[PDB]
């Protein structure tokens, strides 16, 4: 069975999701006029938590480079992967969300 | 062989205090902005948004 080579999925990411409906959300036709979150220098909350937030998109971002939550409080870009950039905070990660 | 104490404390230089410390007088400033300076889609380094 030729089948049973595409049975387990092997995903070389984790944050997949966040990829597809960048693709499938302007698929929409209703939604190709400019209903984008942009990504160069913005960033969006994935996760939250324990004063690290990880972050999805900021390409541009720089390592060790000062960033700003849009609640106010500062953090720093110290982990620059490959398809998010781990941001610790600067201060309660008690006002910072998902997205 | 020694001299005496009340005449070596005439002996020594006084050096001279400034107590004034000469800090700021070379130094260039330069102003803090209270307010966050983000970068928008651009680039360009606009304040932070109050949408929060």
């Amino acid at each position: 069975k030729a089948l049973d080579e595409l049975r387990k999925p092997k995903f070389s990411s984790k944050y997949l999701i966040q990829h597809v409906s960048q693709k499938l959300i302007p698929a929409v036709k209703e939604w190709e006029k400019s209903y984008q979150p942009p990504v160069i220098h913005l960033g969006r909350v994935l996760s939250v938590g324990d004063g690290i937030a990880r972050v999805y998109g900021l390409k541009s971002v720089q390592a060790g480079e000062l960033v700003c939550f849009d609640s106010g409080v500062k953090g720093m870009a110290l982990n620059l992967q490959a398809d998010h950039v781990g941001v610790v905070v600067f201060g309660n990660d008690s006002v910072i969300h998902q997205g | 062989d020694i001299p005496s104490l009340d005449k070596l404390v005439s002996e020594i230089k006084e050096v001279v205090i400034e107590e004034d410390d000469g800090l700021e007088e070379d130094f260039k400033a330069e102003a803090l902005s209270s307010e966050t300076v983000v970068l928008n889609e651009e680039g360009k380094s606009v304040p932070l948004p109050k949408k929060n």
